[PDB]
């Protein structure tokens, strides 16, 4: 999707852009601003050699599975916890992007609120 | 009715579609008996040729001769220079090679230029 | 070593319109005054072993029967032996 | 060099005291005795050259050419043997005398290493040519196309020797070696733009240049087979051998003297490949697919860089030995049929199976089909003009297509489809033709295995 | 319609023709005269000659004439993963930072 | 194939040769053989009202509106059967097709071989070497002067004779010979 | 390499226990195959981790402040 | 292939089966040489008709020009056995 | 079970000045995945031919 046709159909300034996000200051809802946290160091990511696109932030969780993979060889279906973990990890990054996304549309609608008030305020 | 089908020079007219064919006269029925008089008299020669014992070689063809004269050795003795013969050879032999000058001389003096100005980043170009 | 077995034909009287969708053929050209004569050259694809029919889902579901009773006896035992 | 030169002289004494039934079977064997000889030249350096004397050298551009001459002498014999049966002692020794003194002329001037003697042994080689092609010719146009074979080779060979008579006036010395050494600039003058044309024109027009070359079509079509054999396979390259040479004293003036020829050639490969489409006659057809594959040789010889000069004396010797296959199939069907039109004598796979075989095989070799040595020398010509200008790949790209097309097409109108019903004297594959084309298609897959012995002195 | 009586009579005439020609390309009992003369198991011999000799042949040229030269046979270099320990020279490879797990 | 043809074909042969198209493209809409025998009983139906018409202008009125029809509605892919010029296996034995005179070349190490064939085959050409000279003169005398009219051959008439020019036809090669 | 079987000519063919029995055990275990997988690895098909709703997210955990301070 | 050599006998039975079934002729009048238009009568039609059953029956299709000048059962089958190569 | 993956240059055909020409074999995991597919199908099919084109 409904996305498409809210930007393609409705106002495209009020959402986002998927290219040019985020547009706010990562500070600007609330002053906490966690990190986010690394597991795996560069060194034995480097060695386990995934890709540079599974280098992600759940790439302890894909060396794991990848030590089980290798370890019990015949029984190709013996580790399939660290399969579930590292797919769940994924889905949480996934979910992570998502709630960015939704934050970036809300802050959009927001300024553009505050916008028009200024707007009538000043014609008024 | 029916959508009426237009013939062209890839996609020729059905003989059944021949308004020709629906035009029967008695000189077209002559013409057409005529025609198959001089098959026949061209089968019946080739024939004879063909099933006969003693020869053992290949038949000639002066149909196929006059067709090979004809499109190799006939051409020039029948030649004339006309406007149309004269246009068309100036076009289809001098154009070309002009048109492929000012390609090819405009690419490499682009190229010639762009190395001048040492902006064309020939790194590892070590073979030509 | 070829198939020469001196093959017999069936007799002719065998094949009969009635049964068949050519009977109806048959009843819809009389309702128009009209009859098929080649009507009994064509019965025999309607006569033997080629009567019967099967539908697309039927074809489909060709082995369902004994497959699911094979799923069923060895999800059975999958529980009865897990379950120890 | 006077080892391969003496042996080749010989020959003529043992020609003409030999006996009248044993002619053909001393000159194939003192042929390819002479041959094996000449295969000791292939061990080059990559050094200066093998500087025997002072009127003689070699080097591993002109060693290839040397091997191929030396080894299309037996080749030419065998494949007269055939025609030359009602022919008269004398007459016959007559023919192979002209065979060997054109053996003598092009080994000559291969190794010559003044430009003056080369010249004299470039024309030279001219005569026996045209005595084979008007006295052992079949039809009545083979005087024209004597007359044409000679007088174009003459226009354009007499300022030629103005111009090297010149040279030595002002530079002192015709010695390659001392030319090479002492080599300058040539400057941009009206003056030195004719010397430039002068020096080029007569091995342009024996390659032969698009627009030059209605010459080879007559020649190639009137000539017997060893004429034939010989025109495509190695006179041919004498312009090739020559412009390599010559080049090496007209730069910079090359950079842009070149351009109308490089057109001539980069469209003209178009059209002559494109002629190979509609054609009736087989020789001609092969004729026409000579002159774009000699177009391409054009072109890599004015590019003038390393990978182009290898690429040249690679597809210089693939097509010699391929174009001399095709001129040896099609002289195999003409004596058997006596027309030479494509469509007469159709369906032969049927009739000939192995025959059929050679001519996939030499079908595939003039396609450019890899690892063959056709296919290699064409693609460092092909990579070599597309770092000259990255749009001439178009058109090699088109001719590419073009050439598989009509090469398949030969194969398929004269191979394929049902026999003709009426002729009925198509007889067996004689010992003789099978083991020419196995002399002529062996040494190609054989060469694919060495290619640097083919691939010229900038290897 | 139908046939003239003269294309009726040369159509049986060039079918009986044809018949016995046709019956004259059978062959005879004794027909193809075949002139001799002369100058588990085979799963075996086909393995023996078709596998053992070749797989010799090629691992001989590979292990004493193609590695004598460098760069020939390059390795893809192998996975090294968290806990894993090196014959050549003996060393434990470190733990991960042990993330905190649940589900 | 066999018959000879005819200078032209008359309007009945025209009619029966719509009529034999008109079916097999209607088969070739009408998979299932009980539709395709309702519409061709149908179309057989729709081609004989206008069979006891008399007059030649109108007869040819129509069968020129139905070559339209037919043309507008004619299945642009319909069935040929393998063997036909349009067929999948058209020429597919065309390669296997070797003349009989090929024989006359193998080898005698090769004819050593089969040697009732070989005899047999002599026989058949002692009896053409015969029956061509007979059947030069008898096509001589049968054919009208000027040259023939149609490319249609006699019969033999004698006792001996055999029908001129029947060699190339008798010795064909076969439909399957490999 | 087979066994003989005669023309029928209009009838139907001639069947072997052979290929009828080998035909329909290929077909049961291809339906046996789809059962059990299915049974053992459902979340291939109709997955297994729910998918969120965007809207129904507080504004709290999404840094939404009420429209009036920056 | 595996196709039996047809014979004479087995194309001279279909092509009286073909033409028994077809109920515009009666069975105990046809014969071999039994004439379509003449002895039987029938029109040009059902020629046409009988020659398009005589092609489905045996899998290949007759030239018009052949096909017209079918007239009895007996030179349909010396055409297809012509046509097919049979010996006996 | 592990990931092996090889390269062979076992055969040096030529050398054109800085570039070298080698017989050169990538047994990667595309290499040694598709040969199995392929010649599985190719027996298939051999075995297929046998019976189809008998004649
Ligand atoms: C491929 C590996 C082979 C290994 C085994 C050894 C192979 C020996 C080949 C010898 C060289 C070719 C000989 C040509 C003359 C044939 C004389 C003859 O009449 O024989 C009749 C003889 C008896 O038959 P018959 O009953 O009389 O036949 C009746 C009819 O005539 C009916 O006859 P037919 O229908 O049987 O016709 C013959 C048949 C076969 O005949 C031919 O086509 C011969 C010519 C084929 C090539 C054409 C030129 C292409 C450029 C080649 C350049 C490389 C050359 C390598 C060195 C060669 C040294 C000689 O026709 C074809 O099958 C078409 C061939 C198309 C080949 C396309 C692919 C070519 C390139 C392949 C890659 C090569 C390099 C790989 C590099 C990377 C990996 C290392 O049958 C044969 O001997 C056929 C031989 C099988 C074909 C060999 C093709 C592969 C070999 C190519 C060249 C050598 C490669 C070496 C490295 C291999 C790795
Ligand atoms: C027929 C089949 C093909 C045969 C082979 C054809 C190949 C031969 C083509 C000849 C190559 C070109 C010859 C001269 C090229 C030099 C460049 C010059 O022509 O271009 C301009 C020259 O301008 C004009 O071209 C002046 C000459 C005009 C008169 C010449 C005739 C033009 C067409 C004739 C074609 C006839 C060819 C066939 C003859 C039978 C450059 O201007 P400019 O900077 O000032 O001069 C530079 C040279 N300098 C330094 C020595 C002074
Ligand atoms: C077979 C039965 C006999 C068994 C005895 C031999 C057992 C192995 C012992 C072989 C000894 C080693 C050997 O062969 O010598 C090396 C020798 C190479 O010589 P080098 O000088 O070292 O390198 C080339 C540059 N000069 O290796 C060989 O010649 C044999 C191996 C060659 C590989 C096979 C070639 C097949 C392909 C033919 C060429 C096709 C065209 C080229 C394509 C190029 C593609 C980029
Ligand atoms: C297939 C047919 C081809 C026919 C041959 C085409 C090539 C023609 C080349 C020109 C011919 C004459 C070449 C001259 C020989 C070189 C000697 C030289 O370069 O010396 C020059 C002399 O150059 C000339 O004189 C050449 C003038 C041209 C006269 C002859 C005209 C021939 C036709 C010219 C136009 C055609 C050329 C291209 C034809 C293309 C192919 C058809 C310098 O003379 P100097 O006075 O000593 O030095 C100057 C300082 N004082
Ligand atoms: O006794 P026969 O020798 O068999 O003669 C048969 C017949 C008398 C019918 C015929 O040969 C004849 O001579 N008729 C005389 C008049 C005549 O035929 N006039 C022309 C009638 S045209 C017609 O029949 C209408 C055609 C309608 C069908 C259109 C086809 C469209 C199909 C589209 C594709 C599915």
């Amino acid at each position: 999707g409904a996305h498409l046709a809210r930007r393609y159909l409705g106002d495209a300034s009020k959402e986002p852009d998927p290219l040019r996000m985020p547009t706010f200051p990562p500070d600007y809802g609330f002053p906490e601003r966690k990190e986010r946290e690394m597991v795996a160091t560069q060194q034995e990511m480097n060695d386990a050699q995934l890709m540079l696109q599974q280098r992600d932030y759940c790439a302890h969780y894909l060396i794991q599975l990848l030590k089980c993979k290798r370890d019990s060889f015949p029984n190709f279906l013996a580790c399939k916890h660290e399969q579930h973990d590292w797919d769940y990890c994924e889905h949480l990054d996934y979910v992570k992007r998502m709630k960015e996304f939704e934050r970036e549309r809300r802050l959009l609608q927001r300024k553009k609120r505050r916008e028009q008030r200024e707007a009538e305020m000043a014609r008024g | 009715s029916f959508p009426k089908y237009k013939p062209s020079r890839l996609a020729t007219l059905p003989a059944t579609l021949d308004p020709a064919e629906y035009d029967i006269s008695p000189e077209t029925r002559k013409a057409q008996a005529e025609r198959l008089a001089i098959r026949s008299r061209l089968k019946r020669e080739y024939l004879l040729q063909y099933n006969d014992p003693n020869r053992l070689g290949v038949i000639e063809d002066p149909a196929l001769i006059r067709w090979t004269y004809a499109r190799s050795a006939n051409i020039y003795p029948n030649f004339r220079p006309t406007p149309k013969t004269s246009l068309l050879g100036a076009l289809f032999g001098i154009g070309p090679l002009f048109f492929w000058y000012y390609v090819f001389k405009t690419d490499r003096d682009k190229k010639e230029k762009l190395i001048q100005e040492g902006k064309l980043d020939q790194t590892f170009n070590i073979s030509y | 070593e070829h198939g020469h077995s001196k093959m017999e034909l069936p007799d002719y009287k065998q094949w009969k319109i009635e049964g068949t969708p050519l009977e109806t053929v048959q009843e819809k050209l009389a309702a128009r005054g009209l009859r098929d004569p080649w009507g009994r050259n064509e019965a025999w694809r309607y006569s033997g072993g080629f009567a019967n029919n099967v539908s697309f889902v039927g074809a489909l579901l060709k082995g369902f029967k004994w497959g699911f009773a094979a799923f069923v006896v060895a999800v059975g035992a999958e529980y009865y032996l897990e379950s120890q | 060099m006077l080892k391969i030169i003496i042996p080749t002289t010989m020959l003529l004494p043992m020609t003409w005291m030999s006996k009248h039934n044993m002619i053909w079977i001393n000159a194939t064997v003192h042929s390819l005795l002479i041959s094996l000889i000449s295969l000791s030249l292939l061990n080059q350096l990559g050094e200066n050259s093998l500087n025997f004397s002072l009127t003689f050298f070699s080097d591993s551009l002109s060693a290839p050419l040397l091997v191929l001459t030396t080894w299309l002498l037996p080749l030419m014999l065998m494949a007269s043997q055939s025609h030359l049966s009602k022919e008269t002692t004398t007459r016959k020794k007559l023919y192979i005398t002209m065979l060997i003194l054109l053996q003598l002329f092009l080994i000559m001037t291969f190794t010559a290493t003044e430009l003056i003697l080369f010249y004299i042994l470039f024309e030279a080689t001219l005569v026996p040519t045209l005595i084979i092609i008007t006295r052992w010719g079949n039809q009545t146009e083979r005087l024209n196309a004597g007359l044409y074979f000679l007088f174009y080779t003459l226009a354009g060979s007499l300022p030629l020797l103005v111009a090297l008579v010149y040279i030595q006036n002002t530079t002192g010395s015709l010695n390659f070696l001392i030319i090479h050494y002492w080599s300058h600039p040539l400057s941009n003058s009206w003056s030195n733009i004719f010397m430039w044309l002068a020096c080029i024109m007569a091995f342009m027009v024996k390659m032969p240049l698009y627009g030059l070359h209605l010459w080879l079509p007559k020649a190639h079509v009137e000539a017997p087979i060893a004429g034939s054999m010989v025109l495509a396979a190695v006179l041919l390259k004498l312009g090739g051998y020559g412009m390599m040479r010559i080049t090496t004293i007209l730069n910079p003036l090359t950079n842009y003297m070149a351009y109308p020829f490089l057109m001539l050639s980069m469209w003209g490969m178009i059209m002559t490949s494109s002629i190979c489409l509609r054609q009736t006659d087989l020789k001609s057809l092969i004729a026409y697919s000579s002159v774009s594959h000699m177009a391409l040789v054009i072109v890599a010889i004015m590019i003038q860089t390393p990978w182009s000069f290898m690429g040249a004396t690679a597809l210089m010797i693939a097509h010699g030995l391929t174009s001399s296959m095709l001129f040896c199939l099609a002289n195999t069907n003409y004596e058997r049929v006596h027309s030479r039109t494509m469509i007469l004598a159709r369906g032969l796979q049927t009739l000939l199976p192995l025959m059929a075989t050679w001519w996939l095989v030499a079908s595939l070799t003039n396609l450019a089909l890899p690892p063959s040595i056709n296919l290699i020398g064409e693609l460092f010509i092909i990579t070599a003009s597309f770092s000259w200008s990255n749009i001439t790949i178009i058109l090699m790209g088109m001719n590419m297509m073009i050439t598989a097309l009509y090469s398949l097409y030969m194969l398929i109108t004269t191979q394929r489809g049902k026999y003709t019903h009426h002729i009925n004297n198509i007889k067996p594959s004689f010992t003789r033709e099978n083991a020419l084309m196995a002399l002529h298609i062996l040494p190609l897959l054989l060469l694919t295995l060495n290619p640097k012995m083919i691939l010229g002195p900038l290897y | 319609s139908g046939y003239t009586p003269d294309e009726k009579l040369r159509l049986q005439q060039l079918r009986e023709l044809r018949r016995r020609w046709l019956k004259d390309q059978e062959l005879s009992p004794r027909e193809p005269v075949l002139p001799p003369r002369r100058v588990t198991y085979r799963h075996s011999i086909f393995a023996v000659t078709h596998v053992l000799i070749p797989v010799w042949i090629i691992h001989y040229y590979l292990k004493y004439h193609v590695t004598a030269k460098p760069y020939t046979v390059v390795e893809r270099k192998p996975r090294i993963f968290p806990g894993d320990t090196i014959l050549e020279t003996g060393e434990v490879i470190p733990l991960m930072k042990e993330f905190p797990d649940q589900h | 194939a066999f018959s000879a043809p005819a200078a032209y074909l008359t309007h009945q042969q025209k009619v029966l040769r719509l009529y034999k198209r008109a079916l097999r493209h209607l088969e070739s809409w009408c998979v299932h053989r009980d539709k395709y025998r309702y519409f061709a009983c149908l179309m057989r139906a729709r081609f004989d009202e206008h069979k006891n018409e008399k007059d030649m202008v109108k007869a040819t009125q129509l069968l020129r509106q139905a070559e339209e029809e037919f043309w507008y509605g004619q299945h642009p892919q319909p069935y040929i059967f393998p063997e036909s010029p349009g067929g999948t296996s058209y020429e597919r034995y065309e390669c296997y097709k070797v003349p009989e005179w090929c024989l006359d070349d193998w080898h005698p190490s090769e004819k050593a071989m089969y040697p009732d064939y070989f005899a047999k085959r002599e026989q058949w050409k002692r009896l053409r070497r015969e029956s061509w000279e007979r059947e030069v003169k008898q096509l001589q005398e049968e054919t009208p002067p000027g040259g023939p009219r149609t490319e249609a051959l006699p019969p033999a008439r004698k006792e001996g004779d055999l029908p001129p020019l029947w060699w190339h036809i008798v010795t064909r090669p076969r439909e399957r010979p490999m | 390499g087979g066994v003989h079987i005669e023309p029928r000519y209009r009838q139907f063919p001639q069947l072997t226990r052979s290929q009828l029995i080998q035909a329909e055990f290929f077909s049961a275990t291809m339906w046996f195959w789809i059962l059990w997988r299915f049974w053992h690895d459902s979340d291939a098909v109709l997955g297994h981790f729910p998918y969120p709703d965007p809207s129904q997210w507080t504004d709290e955990e999404l840094g939404i402040l009420p429209d009036d301070e920056d | 292939s595996d196709a039996p050599p047809l014979t004479l006998e087995a194309i001279k039975d279909r092509v009286l089966y073909v033409l028994k079934l077809y109920d515009k002729i009666d069975p105990e009048k046809l014969s071999v040489n039994s004439h379509f238009m003449k002895d039987l009568g029938l029109d040009s039609l059902d020629q046409v008709e009988i020659i398009m059953a005589m092609e489905d029956e045996f899998g290949f299709e007759i030239p018009d020009i052949d096909a017209e000048k079918l007239m009895c059962p007996q030179e349909i089958v010396d055409y297809i056995a012509d046509k097919k190569d049979v010996y006996e | 079970h592990t990931g092996q993956e090889m390269i062979i240059s076992n055969w040096h055909w030529m050398t054109l000045q800085t570039v070298e020409l080698s017989l050169s074999f990538k047994m990667d995991y595309f290499s040694v995945m598709f040969i199995p597919v392929a010649l599985f199908v190719t027996w298939s099919i051999m075995e297929f031919s046998m019976w189809y084109m008998h004649s």
